[PDB]
């Protein structure tokens, strides 16, 4: 019946959701809090989460830190290069929203101003665990998509 | 003598070459001959 | 390529503190 | 062999650190604000 | 126990030796294991389901002592939330659909979508 | 012929494409099988010992290589040239001629 | 035929080892690695194959199919046919070939062939660079591995590792010849790239330093090579060195003595190995690398031949 | 020889296995979701000698019984040879 | 028989005492090209013959340095010879004498300073 | 021949975007490209009252906090006159140097990680993680932590900061020397960074270096011997000093700063006298939440200071510290009015980051990764 | 401590696999002939091999 | 000079037992046998690592987190609409509005934190008067959609109530302070 699609759709999505590698655009410090989050304490590498330093092969990028205006470019190129099933995670006040600097003129106000994001992890040096929960939404995110039963309408 | 020791220290590894090489071409040009009891 | 190689030697180590060590 | 001059011993896994969580209040502190003076 | 397909399994691991110390409404069981070693891995919480868990399923009751903020278990704060203004936790329905997820009064998803104009139209 | 043939001289004709592109009834004998001598063992039987000039000589041929390959490809960038662009002072008209 | 049964188990080897070294390489640094997926990250290979593969194109590209669609193809081939003549266990190996040494060497020798190909392929001036640079390391030190091999071949009769592994019942080439078998693996890990000696393999540079079109299979292949390569070149330190399938030969009552355990433990100890000196030590810069390879393991090599056939010829224990 | 049919069909059927674990990624997810390096040719023609020099050491080494001391003078003259190249290289230079 | 100095760069001269006095020399003769009646003048005269002077009483560099309390013979060096740039800079684009009108205004605040602020040693 | 080396590994160093200018592998010149991470910072303090202004400065340099916050309330504390007791200035320096000890540990094992050595940089940073949980227990927030307010410091250490603090300075020795024995003794440690990036120290000089690098090359400067701005002249410790200056001697006093930093700790520790967190001049300093409440005087001065601010006297001065990355020095010209008028941060990294020009001459291309490591380039600052 | 046998079970399941590697080449041979493999098989033997079938007619 | 200081420098170390300690330290490679020896030690030690959803690190009650609007204990929003934190608020996050309601006393009709043009610097907790905002300590808080990261005027920075049993105890332990 429609079964075997459930369990095809959960399949795909629990591979999609253990093994999520990021493009950490990690600029300023919530790259330092996002480099704790990498860290012994709490691990990404648990989760599967393996920061990859190149935008070819990523599941997700994780920006963080403050858009600026000429990292804009930057930044939409990047993830113009992501493979289709991509997803972007805003880290911190600066790179979600505004943020302090939403008012400077140099300041994109939030990257949904450029990638289309899909979990913004909440708090200006968001917590480790905190960056660790907002991919841990991502991976909810990820247990929603169904492709399988959307490709079959 | 003293260059020597300063190329013992400054390449430990052409100097340490030439010397478990010469235990190899030392054992068969004199320790061969001697093994004639 | 006639540029500078990075010589691997130097003199060794021996830390250097100022010297305000004990009386400024 | 190695660091352990029976000075590593100080080890990083505490296991004894923070006994007293911050929120709890076995003494209340007092943080003085001016000088008896003032 | 029956779930070799998650971090769950860690926890299941502890346990071992631990102690359990109480367990709020939703069933989350906090546990601690102190004295043993590695300070930081002595209090956590078995989220009573297995699957869907997620994090900020802890309430405020017991996210105190979990974070070793406090040394209050929440069966001690119990006696300390206001009854008159005091509300159930919520799980932070994120994306959950609407009406679950939470809106502003113009997003035109919140039912009753407020209409800010400051002038009063004639 | 697979070692030093396609993973050293066609290694360097690649390189020379990519860069600088050119734009019943036998009677076996079970003597002589009881001990089968691998075809290492018998080229080594006769051209270290007994043919052993031949093989002194390509040890001659491998060494005019190396010096050869070193003469002609240090293209300037060692000792050859390195040595200093070189400069004498007194000789120098120093503005005194241009 | 039963290369399904010497490709496949070695296929989830391969699978499994990106998650040993991940898993050995944090514990290392005092964390879990991969711990969620599966009840250990057991499944955590599967997790990153399967979305690999279900992972969309950047671009379809399949126009360019012959080319390097094939070239990946061919070094995951030349890694897995240099599986054959290792040696198991006694009469484990697939093809006891009488010259089976050589035939490695050979092997290697078209590996070079390999990253050649699939760097020139992507035309990236800086990563066909990268790639040439990575194929002349693994070139460099395979003079040095040849001459550690004519070390250990010495000491043996002939190249059949079968024979080279039958050599070693009275002592491991390990122990007499310590200081080779740290000359093969600090060879065996400049060959293969993955090492202190990295710099092509520097986090960044070795993504955009193996080809352009990636579209996922480009990427596992090389990784997949890369590992089963580093199982291979490990499954060669303990044919040659440590006892292929021998035990310390005690004889013990509480072990049955199987051969193939014996080899997958030193195999594993040889793995264990590269995972722990990846964590452990900077990297070389393929600057004092290459300057490594010949003014170091070349002439530490070319000595031991000397030194091990003198010694060998002298008293006669050829 | 008799045993090289193995690995001569180990090739062709790990060249179909290659070609499987090509076509896996292809079939799945669907619709929806510097002028000239000189010193890269010193180093190829250096590898070249050395390991035509490693092709000869190859027979020296498995047959060293046979040629008893006087095999084994001849291949270190050989080497003597290689390691006069070799210093000429290292002197001049080519190893960096 | 200084071995080095601690600076890098800095190389030790070993003909420490030489140079200076060749240096002060060059010092008071180039600054004579100067306007006597301008305090660049008579600063530049009075160190440089302090320096000068011990530098010829003392004959080891350890000494000029005990004396003449300024450092390292070599960074005393490195002053001599930027001291005489400046000299031969300052003949060029004359600034000496006061001009006409001279307007400086000498806004001397004095706020006093808490120094738990840095200030300086 | 142009090479545009962007940022290696992402989320170490973030924006960097040089343009490197190389000859086959040796690298002619590096054009860093500054602007990336350009956040109106000093547009955006002039608009702000200067408790506002705070925040941004643990936001400078984000691999060590308060050591801008203690170079900018340092500034604010030259116009105000406003002396700090003496709690205040060893509480804000036991910070300022567990901000050192935080710095130096990730510019170290992230440097260490450019090089290629992965543990370092996970080791460092579990002791990092144990900093932040005195940072956010001090304060709130483990990294930006806005605690060394203008007069004093924000509010009182927590009853058991010291000595948690003390359980962690008698177990850090032994981390510097894991962080020491994995890295220092290497030879291919000491071949990736002996002669790399040397600074005579004429060009450190020049360069305006003043930092880590203005003490690789000999110079013995550091602004708390040369200008001791707090307790720092009570203190003891000795500023390690290079010898040759190559990043392996920026290194190694950067390992040994981590150790005189933790001298500094432990004296900080072992006399911290029991005084007023903050100046008692309430006009500077919002009073306690107790006393505003309780008194109506006290309540309008948190009124004009949460909302109004200081107004500190017009004047301008450069008040500079040593932070961990160099002389971090906050040019705070003063208006009269409760916003500072034109807050300029001289930030090092924006006079370093220069020096990676002639630093990276003739070094190989895998050399400019370890140049930005030992100039501890956090682009917050640049 | 047995913390490191979490970090063993890869190398475990991968040692398992180099096991499989071995046996099944092997008593998939052991199936197909009778025998074990013989690994010294230099032309002595295939010629015994030969005359061998050709005695048990 | 360079040339000099290396003669120097390798005359150093040019006595016999001092050549040899040296090869051997160089050869057998034992400096890094030290850090592989410490890397092995490090590999068999126990984990400092934390299975996060299951174990949370530590805080402390002054930890900024979510922005949570107090309420006094007999109901009533503790937050009189003085506007100190819209005026503290160093990135303007809060926008707020004020009202006398029917009963008399003023309240914000408008209380809007912007969580995401939001420092989290604590400033609005030391600048309210009544303690009325506080942050608490749930930093969990990530949304999928931005518009619901913009926390309502009053509305959900009233779910502080769920979190006043941890926000008063936090405030009971702080206000020492
Ligand atoms: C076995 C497991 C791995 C051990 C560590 C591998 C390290 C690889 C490089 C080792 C190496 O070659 O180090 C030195 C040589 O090591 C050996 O010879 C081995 C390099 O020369 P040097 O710097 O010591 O001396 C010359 C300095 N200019
Ligand atoms: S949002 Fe806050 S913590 Fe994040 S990068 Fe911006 S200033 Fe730093
Ligand atoms: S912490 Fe409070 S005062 Fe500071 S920006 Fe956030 S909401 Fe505004
Ligand atoms: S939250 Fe505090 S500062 Fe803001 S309006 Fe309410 S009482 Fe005033």
């Amino acid at each position: 019946a429609e079964f075997v699609i459930s369990k095809v759709d959960d399949l795909m999505n629990w591979a999609r959701t253990g093994s999520i590698w990021p493009m950490t655009f990690g600029l300023a410090c919530c790259a330092v809090e996002m480099m704790h989050t990498g860290a012994a304490r709490y691990d990404l590498d648990r989760f599967g989460i393996i920061f990859r330093p190149s935008p070819r092969q990523s599941d997700c990028m994780i920006v963080a830190g403050t858009l600026t205006n000429k990292m804009a470019p930057a930044l939409r190129k990047v993830y113009d290069q992501m493979p289709e099933p991509r997803w972007v995670i805003s880290m911190g006040s600066c790179a979600n929203g505004g943020g302090y600097y939403h008012y400077s003129y140099s300041v994109v106000r939030g990257c949904d101003r450029i990638v289309p994001v899909d979990i913004y992890v909440p708090g200006c040096p968001p917590t480790a665990e905190a960056l660790l929960y907002g991919l841990l939404q991502l991976q909810k995110k990820i247990n929603r998509r169904k492709d399988f039963l959307h490709w079959w309408n | 003598m003293e260059k020597l020791r300063m190329f013992v220290a400054q390449e430990p590894v052409v100097a340490a070459s030439c010397l478990i090489g010469g235990v190899g071409l030392f054992l068969p040009a004199v320790v061969r001959p001697i093994l004639d009891s | 390529a006639a540029a500078a190689a990075a010589a691997a030697a130097a003199a060794a180590a021996a830390a250097a503190a100022a010297a305000a060590a004990a009386a400024a | 062999p190695c660091a352990h001059p029976e000075y590593l011993e100080a080890v990083p896994k505490a296991t004894e650190y923070r006994l007293r969580c911050p929120a709890t209040i076995d003494e209340e502190a007092i943080v003085p604000s001016s000088d008896p003076e003032t | 126990r029956c779930l070799p397909d998650g971090n769950l399994l860690q926890t299941k691991i502890h346990n071992i030796g631990a102690t359990l110390v109480g367990v709020d409404k939703f069933g989350n069981k906090y546990y601690q294991k102190l004295g043993d070693t590695q300070y930081g891995r002595h209090r956590w919480v078995e989220y009573a389901s297995k699957d869907r868990y997620n994090a900020s399923q802890v309430p405020a009751e017991w996210h105190g002592w979990l974070h070793f903020i406090t040394d209050h278990t929440g069966d001690e704060l119990l006696s300390l939330k206001p009854k008159r203004y005091g509300l159930e936790h919520k799980e932070n329905f994120s994306g959950e659909g609407d009406a679950y997820i939470y809106h502003s009064k113009g997003h035109t998803l919140n039912p009753g979508q407020k209409n800010w104009t400051r002038y009063q139209s004639w | 012929f697979l070692v030093v043939y396609i993973g050293a001289i066609a290694v360097l004709f690649l390189f020379v494409v990519m860069m600088f592109h050119i734009q019943s009834l036998r009677y076996t004998v079970y003597a002589g099988k009881v001990r089968s001598w691998t075809n290492l063992e018998t080229l080594g039987n006769l051209l270290y010992t007994y043919y052993f000039v031949w093989f002194l000589v390509p040890s001659l041929i491998l060494l005019v290589a190396m010096i050869g390959a070193i003469v002609l490809t240090m293209h300037r960038t060692t000792k050859v040239k390195r040595q200093d662009v070189f400069r004498r002072n007194a000789i120098d008209f120093r503005r005194t001629i241009m | 035929a039963e290369i399904l049964g010497i490709i496949l188990p070695l296929l989830l080897g391969v699978a499994f080892l990106v998650l040993a070294e991940r898993k050995v390489m944090a514990f290392v640094q005092r964390r879990k690695g991969p711990d969620v997926v599966g009840s250990f990250g057991l499944l955590q290979p599967l997790a990153d194959g399967l979305k690999l593969i279900l992972k969309e194109p950047i671009s379809p590209s399949s126009a360019n199919f012959f080319l390097f669609r094939m070239a990946p193809v061919a070094t995951f081939m030349l890694s897995l046919v240099a599986w054959a003549v290792v040696p198991f266990d006694y009469g484990m190996v697939l093809s006891d070939l009488n010259i089976g040494l050589l035939y490695l060497f050979a092997i290697s020798s078209l590996g070079v062939y390999g990253i050649i190909i699939a760097g020139w392929s992507s035309n990236s001036k800086y990563a066909f660079l990268g790639a040439l640079r990575s194929a002349a390391q693994m070139v460099s030190y395979e003079v040095s591995i040849g001459l550690i091999l004519i070390t250990v071949l010495i000491c043996v009769g002939s190249c059949n590792l079968s024979e080279i592994v039958m050599a070693q019942k009275q002592i491991w080439f390990g122990i007499p010849l310590f200081p080779v078998l740290v000359m093969f693996f600090i060879s065996c890990l400049a060959e293969t790239n993955r090492a202190p000696f990295d710099l092509p393999e520097a986090e960044a540079e070795l993504v955009a330093g193996y080809n352009v079109e990636y579209s996922s299979m480009g990427f596992a292949l090389f990784f997949l090579g890369e590992y089963a390569n580093m199982i291979l070149m490990s499954g060669l330190c303990t044919l040659f060195f440590l006892g292929g399938w021998l035990p310390i030969l005690d004889l013990p009552i509480f072990k049955k003595i199987p051969g193939s355990i014996w080899f997958s433990i030193k195999v594993l100890f040889f793995l264990f190995l590269y995972i722990w000196v990846r964590a452990a030590f900077p990297r070389y810069r393929y600057d004092q690398l290459m300057g490594l390879g010949w003014k170091v393991f070349l002439p530490l090599s070319l000595a031991w031949v000397v030194s091990v056939s003198g010694l060998l010829v002298t008293f006669q224990w050829l | 020889m008799l045993e090289f049919a193995p690995i001569f069909i180990y090739l062709v059927i790990s060249l179909l296995v290659s070609l499987i674990l090509l076509g896996v990624p292809f079939l799945f997810a669907s619709n929806s979701s510097s002028r000239f390096d000189i010193r890269f040719y010193l180093v190829s023609i250096l590898f070249l000698i050395f390991d035509l020099e490693v092709t000869f050491f190859f027979p020296w080494a498995v047959s060293l019984n046979k040629i008893d001391l006087f095999g084994f003078w001849s291949m270190m003259a050989f080497l003597f040879i290689l390691t006069i190249g070799f210093l000429y290289e290292w002197k001049r230079g080519a190893l960096d | 028989v200084k071995q080095t100095t601690g600076i890098v760069g800095l190389d030790v001269v070993p003909n420490a005492r030489a140079v200076l006095i060749d240096l002060y020399s060059k010092t008071l003769k180039e600054i004579q090209a100067v306007p006597e009646d301008e305090g660049y003048r008579k600063a530049v005269e009075s160190f440089t013959r302090q320096r000068l002077n011990v530098c010829k009483e003392e004959e080891d560099w350890e000494m000029i340095e005990k004396r003449l309390g300024c450092g390292q013979v070599e960074e005393l060096i490195e002053e001599a010879r930027d001291e005489l740039t400046l000299i031969g800079k300052m003949i060029e684009w004359d600034p000496w004498g006061v001009p006409d009108d001279y307007e400086c205004e000498v806004i001397e605040n004095d706020a006093p300073i808490p120094k738990h602020v840095p200030q300086h040693r | 021949f142009t090479l545009n080396f962007g940022p290696q590994h992402p989320a170490a160093h973030g924006v960097l975007r040089l343009v490197l200018e190389m000859n086959g592998e040796v690298v002619e010149r590096a054009e860093p490209h500054i602007g990336l991470l350009h956040r109106g910072t000093e547009k955006l303090i002039e608009y702000k009252t200067y408790l506002q202004a705070l925040p941004y400065f643990d936001r400078s340099d984000y691999v060590s906090m308060m050591a801008q916050e203690h170079a900018y309330s340092l500034a604010v504390e030259k116009l105000l006159n406003c002396e700090v007791p003496l709690r205040a200035q060893y509480i804000r320096v036991l910070f300022c140097e567990i901000t050192r000890i935080l710095n130096h540990l990730l510019a170290l094992t992230t440097h260490a990680m450019d090089v290629g050595a992965l543990t370092p940089f996970l080791w460092a940073f579990e002791e990092r993680e144990k900093l932040l949980e005195f940072y956010e227990r001090v304060s709130g927030a483990r990294m930006h932590a806005s605690f060394i307010r203008p007069g004093g410091v924000a509010q009182d250490l927590p009853l058991g900061l010291c000595r948690d603090i003390d359980s962690f300075t008698q177990q850090f020795a032994s981390r510097i020397d894991e962080l020491e024995e994995m890295l220092t003794g290497n030879r291919i440690w000491k071949q990736r960074l002996v002669d790399i990036g040397t600074v005579t120290a004429q060009q450190a000089k020049d360069w305006g270096f003043s930092g880590v690098m203005l003490r690789g090359p000999g110079v013995c400067w550091d602004l708390r011997r040369a200008a001791p701005y707090d307790v720092y002249d009570q203190l003891d410790f000795d500023v390690p000093v290079g010898t040759r200056g190559d990043c392996y001697d920026r290194y190694c006093i950067r390992i040994e700063e981590m150790r005189q930093s933790l001298r500094i700790i432990v004296q900080c520790l072992n006399q911290m006298p029991s005084g007023m967190i903050k100046a008692d001049d309430r006009k500077l300093c919002p009073p306690s939440r107790c006393r505003m409440k309780l008194s109506m005087e006290s309540s309008i001065h948190h009124f004009e200071l949460y909302t109004e601010g200081f107004s500190v006297p017009a004047s301008s001065t450069y008040t500079a510290v040593e932070a961990p990355k160099g002389e971090f020095g906050v040019f705070l010209v003063s208006n009269g009015s409760n916003r500072p008028y034109r807050c300029k941060i001289r930030a090092p990294g924006f006079a370093h980051l220069q020096g990676l020009d002639f630093m990276s001459k003739h070094h190989m291309l895998a050399d400019v990764v370890t140049i930005i490591g030992t100039q501890d380039i956090v682009f917050g600052e640049v | 401590s047995l913390v490191w046998l979490e970090a063993m079970l890869p190398l475990g399941i991968i040692g398992g696999m180099l096991c499989i590697m071995g046996n099944s080449q092997y008593y998939i041979h052991k199936a197909y002939h009778g025998r074990p493999k013989h690994i010294g098989h230099d032309e002595w033997d295939v010629a015994m091999e030969r005359r061998d079938k050709k005695v048990v007619e | 000079d360079d040339e000099e200081a290396e003669q120097l420098a390798k005359e150093i170390s040019k006595d016999w037992s001092t050549v040899f300690e040296r090869s051997m330290n160089t050869l057998f490679l034992t400096e890094m046998v030290r850090g592989l020896s410490l890397t092995l030690k490090y590999f068999f030690d126990p984990k400092v690592t934390i299975n996060y959803p299951f174990e949370k690190g530590p805080l402390s009650p002054r930890f900024r987190g979510e922005h949570a609007l107090r309420r006094y204990p007999t109901g009533e929003e503790r937050c009189i609409a003085c506007k100190l934190c819209e005026a503290v608020c160093p990135a303007q996050a809060i926008t707020i509005e004020a009202e006398e309601r029917e009963d008399g006393s003023r309240r914000t009709t408008r209380y809007d934190i912007d969580m995401t043009k939001c420092i989290y610097c604590g400033f609005c907790q030391e600048a309210c008067p009544v303690d009325a905002i506080v942050e608490g300590p749930n930093f969990e808080f990530a949304t999928e959609t931005h518009e619901e990261l913009l926390y309502d005027k009053e509305k959900l920075l009233e779910n502080g109530d769920r979190w006043e049993t941890e926000i008063a105890e936090n405030l009971r332990s702080e206000s020492l302070y």
